[PDB]
């Protein structure tokens, strides 16, 4: 029967409607229970909410168990997770090994109660849950590994450029103390806690520098280190803009299909050859020979299916031309060949 | 490594067709016509390139010892070959259909013979079951 | 006579100058109206302008509902909107609706009267409708559809480390008094509010973290939390320019005619296939023959006709390339089989 | 469904040209000849290329199955119909001239015969005014 | 003699070591006036300041009257500008127009003179002066021009945004008093100006949300408004990037040189064709038939130009795959021929 | 023995694990002296750090000395830097002389002491260390030199404006004092310093325009400023992005070789030709024929080294198929011919 | 218009060598000949495609009216051909040395006749310097 | 330079052919003919395509002078050359296998004789080592 299967498409990996639908319900539910930890967070309504939380979080924890136990019991469907040890394979994985702790923790504090501290952090941890499969969080690291080489760089550059930022406002504002009667650096934690808020961009305007050297300083080291500290920003949602833009040009699926087959076939052709009294040895020195060949096969095999893979490129399309190119001059000769044979 | 390098050697010099110890198209075509395959000249060509360390058209013999260097079972090879798979794996699991799979090694790409396709139905369903394991297959490889 | 369609042209979608003149008219009597009546909210200036905005506010409404009216009447023009249905259904569009609303709430705030509530909000409204067509609205939908995949990963994640942060800062800075002697995070709510001002980047600094803890927590969750946050900005932007310039290389118009018209063709084709004793039955077992054949051509149609509405792409040259190759080869076998037949 | 895929398997071995099951291009060449329209190389590869489903220049029973299965008159077909109407429409409207429709028929693309066109005008135009609804056309069809 | 050529090379249009170096010079000169204006505006270093402006402004304004004869007189190197009404012409741009303003105003106030109040704003309007040829300006406007329909349509959600967000806030904030006893959104005005802020991401902290409500709709209504706000200079930059990427796969020059000389060619035949007793009348129907054939050519030559000028492209690459193929066929189907012909 | 040449690719230029690691350790090390020192710079820390960094300092800067000699020891490993001029060379590098600045100092300091000024300077230099053969610099350089044109426009006009905003906010508020009875626009250097706040977006919030025309001005001249001063970290991460995607598609390293290897034998071939008597003369007016032909053999060569050295573009296919059909247009000629001379 | 629609008609009856009414290649190609110019293929194609409305290898009547209408010395026009002008013009101003014109006349792009490039030279140098004004040419044209 | 310039002139004259002063491909390759090495037409075309300034596939007199012009030693010329150099230089330092280099010279790209390379390598290796110098070298040239 194929219902665990579909258990199991309901739950990771869904979209269906009512599955969306569902989640979305889960999501819902999961918002406003953290609503009302904030709510209960501050004083003026603690003891109204206590006993609503006390009602209500049990009974979230027992249907999230519940889940990932009808979660658990579907990996059957995944052939990567069968038995005991597939299933201790799949709850290794980060998104279900973060449900568990949810969960047991959850249940260890209810059995230590209604006050709780680590309810709102478990609370904060639950909205993790809705982002299945790390469809989320995937694109974006393939991204950031993508882009690497220029963001590291930038990060450091501009790190540097706080850190003496920071060093040269010290270096200015030590002696001047403020109007309201306080010494605005009087520490080197402060200078760089100030040139941090300045970078960032955020300006709370605690500290601002009082001498004019010091604001003349801050001028000049404030412009680039704030174009350095937003790049990040900018270069990441280039990429992301770029990776659409490939996806939007992507090839048809069909074509990746044939390639795959002969791979495969390759690979097939490959194993058979070490076993000496096989099948495959249909069709010394000739069977040395033949190994060879397969093993060129399979390399060319490899290369075409990894083509298939990518995206349209002009790389490509030289190739395609180069391979049209060769086979009509090859013809061409044959022709040219034909024609002195007959004189 | 001395032996295997001899061998290799060995191998080189039955294939080279000559003693410039150069390996043109022309003689991997004259190898295959002797073996009775038939191939096309792109084919040859493709064939080479991927070969080609220097690329030039020519595979030298530092370029052949290189191919024979990269080993099968290597994971990153594995991942492709994984990927081939899923691509022809309805119901995204890691199980395909016997059947299925026999039309398809009859039919797509590189065409392989009847015997050869039962020969590895017979490798890889050690159970009765044709919903065949192609995850595992991979590993054995 | 064609002027119900020239009314309809200077009305919706105008190219005109004139029609460009009278819409930035209007444009520019809305903010004025809007001004006076921002100069009437505050104290100042209440007893003066309220009598000048009765005088001249139940004008525009007049004005704006024999707009209105016109352009229902205009609506003949186009044949999707014909009769008493078409009309209604036309009306049905978002920017009509809107432009109802106003009208029909403002003549009820009239009727009401000369102080005024909801006609603020009304004036607030009207700067909509300047924007016919949906013109401004649509493209930028349509950009956040194409690069939703990415920028929905960006607002969770980003979210997610907002909240956590908010948590970290309510732990660090619970027990700790200001220096002007009030709680900066007394409930959660406050510390989840700061969050977002940092994030944000606007840094109004009612409230700044005041223990170390908190503000080397700051510094840590600030930088990566900014970046996630501008994202949305620069990956929208890249979005937009990689659009403009897909539209600076695009096909002329001329070439998607005949595809366009071949289409038609085939669609006509298929409808006649149906229909046994037709005209297009010209030129059992060959019939179907014929349907199948006219299907496949269909088929080819339309995707030419995608091909044609597309912009120009590597995958276009290939295929170009392709269809090139195959008729030269083609062309070389029928020599080749010349020669041969003639010895 | 059953007829009606025994009604496509009829219709497929009598396209054929084979027992192997398998059309090529110059087997649909062949029929296209027996009615005698006498195709282009080029167009009969574009033909087989929408329909195929692996992709592999032959089409697969499954492939003509696959191709049977998608109906017009899905909304998504309408557009695309639309669209081209509208790219021969001038005044920006629901409205074309009928003789000019007639004309492009004529003219433009794949050749429609005379017989035809004023069948088709026949069917558009009820009214008796030239300016024709497509959409309405469209609807219909 | 090429000496004027050689002045105006110097003045405007630079490429010059020595000319690069004086107008660094000037540029240097211009700061330290404005940082001289600067010091004189702070009520300190006023007494001091002033003498020293009356000696050196009468100096510099004299030195910039010299520079302007000199570029007037330099004129005549263009065959645009020549005599009187082609230097009038000359004067007429913007740049030099600006720069007359500048002189004649500072004359003006040297006649009313140590003190004067539009002397710093001469002061600051005499930076603009380095920016010669509007090589600055002019690629700035032209990156706008292309991107301007996303730009506009940002510029106007984002408005309307920030107009509703106001508006809001108003109504949330009209009645709550802050902490130091001053009403913080009296007005509507106020309002405004707090939102406007609020989109910038300056937040100066001068208005804050008192109410809870408020706060929320601040948090609703800021990130999206935000990210709007920041799009112009994302896109924009996008935009210039790609401008970029498109310079550095430029066509080389030498390539434009044959279609540019045939357009000419084509020109001068067509200004011929009109002329009946020509020598381009060499090689009445007939005559007809001539003119015509002479327009196409016109009109393929002017085509075959603007291809050149613009950048290499897949279109480009299509076109001529099409030229190569076309001929190639050609060449087949007279080699069938000759086949035939022989036997 | 290739001891050296290890101990140069440990030291710099390093891919190893170890090296790495090691690397890792140092970067570690420093952080922890900057933290030390900043802990040292704040009073509460002061009596118990001194003897902590005098203990530590000494041998971290011996330790440093150590790694700078085993580096110039290594650089026998590069022919570029060979005996005792080739060091000094070697030396004459910036990271290196920085080094060395950083040694000789901390040395200094150490002779005159523990209280120390400088010694926070050189650890805040010292973690400049890390990004050695500029690889983090380098790369950031380039990009801003393929982008100057625009970057540098837009620095300019954001000046511009910034100065213009700047002088109006001036004029706005010079009268009007502050709510606390201060003026806040008294100097001009004060207004100058709001706007480059404002523009920033930092928004300190020490200065806000009072007047309401200056609010106005404000609002008015706010957004365009913003978003021109963003630009930069917009365009930069643009740039980057498209740096990647290229990157992405590159050309393999074996196509490079055999045209790096055909510009070396022609070089050489150019440089026989001067030598009358050389074993390069085999196979007067000849011999000049001969030096013509090697000197364009030479020209193309380097062409196509260029070429391969570049990324796959439009423009290389194009020439690939220039390349292509003038070949096969030569074999159908000469395949004419032949048919000709049969007949 | 109505005599210049009739002389245009006349025109394009002359020239189309058929009663169909709709311009061939061929068509165009053998006119060229009877002038004498002997074209290429090539060159006729993309003769045609500037002036096909429709972009169908045929040029309509409608198509060539247009082409007709779209008249010189307009500004946008003159623009194309003042940079083409610029192009050949060193020292970056509106002077071009009028040996040097002659030269490229007769050398580059579709070359022009001794005479005629002698009649251009006439029209445009009035005075006897060589230094020739461009921009007043182009102005003049 | 009145000398060197005639020198030159007389270079033209003696590869030009005829009378015309405007060298095209087939001139270069019956000089190349001369000569005997042989060229195809691609490689002739690749060569004047680099020297022609106007880019209309003739070199004019003008063109040749400049292509004379640009001198080797230039410091933007070296550095091609020595990112060459390093392409072929394993161990990322200034020193090559003396063995190996000859072996490249022998083999890949435009041929070298084997006593052409014999001289080269006496240039080079001054030193009884193989490691070779290439930075030196380049500056040598
Ligand atoms: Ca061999
Ligand atoms: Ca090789
Ligand atoms: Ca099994
Ligand atoms: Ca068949
Ligand atoms: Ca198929
Ligand atoms: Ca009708
Ligand atoms: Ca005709
Ligand atoms: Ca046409
Ligand atoms: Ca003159
Ligand atoms: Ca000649
Ligand atoms: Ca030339
Ligand atoms: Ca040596």
């Amino acid at each position: 029967t194929n219902i665990q299967g579909r258990v199991y498409n309901f739950l990771e990996r869904p979209t269906g409607w009512k599955c969306f639908v569902y989640h979305f319900t889960v999501f819902l539910i999961v918002l406003i229970c953290l609503i009302f930890s904030v709510l209960s967070t501050i004083q003026q309504y603690n003891n109204l909410a206590t006993e609503t939380l006390f009602w209500m979080e049990i009974v979230l924890v027992v249907f999230f168990g519940a889940e990932y136990v009808v979660r658990l019991w579907s990996a059957g469907c995944r052939s990567k997770y069968v038995g005991v040890w597939g299933r201790l394979r799949f709850a290794r994985k980060p998104i279900s090994v973060i449900d568990l702790i949810v969960v047991v923790a959850s249940v260890i504090v209810l059995c230590v109660g209604s006050a709780i501290r680590g309810i709102r952090f478990l609370q904060i941890l639950r909205m993790l849950h809705v982002d299945r499969q790390g469809g989320t969080w995937r694109l974006l690291g393939s991204v950031v590994f993508i882009h690497r080489q220029e963001l590291i760089t930038t990060l450091y550059i501009g790190f540097l450029g706080l850190i003496f930022s920071s060093y040269f406002v010290y270096l200015a504002e030590k002696d001047a103390i403020d109007s309201s009667g306080e010494y605005q650096f009087g520490s080197y934690a402060d200078a760089l806690w100030w040139g941090v808020v300045t970078v960032t961009t955020i300006g709370y305007g605690d500290k601002v520098p009082q001498t004019w050297i010091g604001k003349t300083i801050a001028s000049c080291f404030s412009v680039f280190a704030i174009s350095f500290f937003a790049l990040p920003a900018g270069i990441l949602g280039s990429g992301f803009a770029l990776k659409v833009q490939q996806k939007q040009r992507q090839k048809h699926f069909n074509r990746q299909i044939p390639a795959a087959a002969s791979l495969i076939q390759t690979a097939w052709r490959c194993y058979a050859a070490e076993n000496p009294d096989s099948a495959t040895w249909k069709i010394e020195h000739h069977r040395a020979a033949i190994k060879v060949i397969r093993r060129m096969q399979y390399f060319v095999a490899k290369k075409k299916f990894q083509q298939a893979r990518k995206p349209y490129d002009v790389r490509d399309v030289i190739e395609q031309y180069s391979q049209g190119h060769l086979n009509l001059m090859v013809r061409i000769k044959e022709l040219q060949r034909r024609l002195d044979q007959s004189l | 490594t001395e032996e295997q390098i001899a061998e290799f050697k060995e191998a080189f010099s039955l294939f080279d067709k000559d003693g410039d110890g150069t390996i043109t198209t022309k003689e991997l075509g004259t190898v295959m016509r002797s073996l009775g395959q038939n191939p096309t000249e792109a084919e040859l060509q493709d064939m080479i390139n991927e070969v080609d360390a220097d690329g030039n058209g020519t595979i030298d013999f530092p370029e052949f010892l290189t191919m024979m260097a990269r080993k099968m079972k290597d994971t990153d090879s594995e991942e492709e070959i994984r990927e081939a798979f899923r691509v022809f794996d309805k119901d995204g699991n890691g199980y395909i259909s016997a059947a299925e799979l026999r039309h398809v090694m009859t039919n797509l790409g590189e065409k392989l013979t009847d015997e050869e396709v039962d020969e590895m139905i017979r490798e890889a369903d050690i159970d009765g079951d044709g919903q065949v394991n192609y995850e595992e297959f991979v590993q054995m490889m």
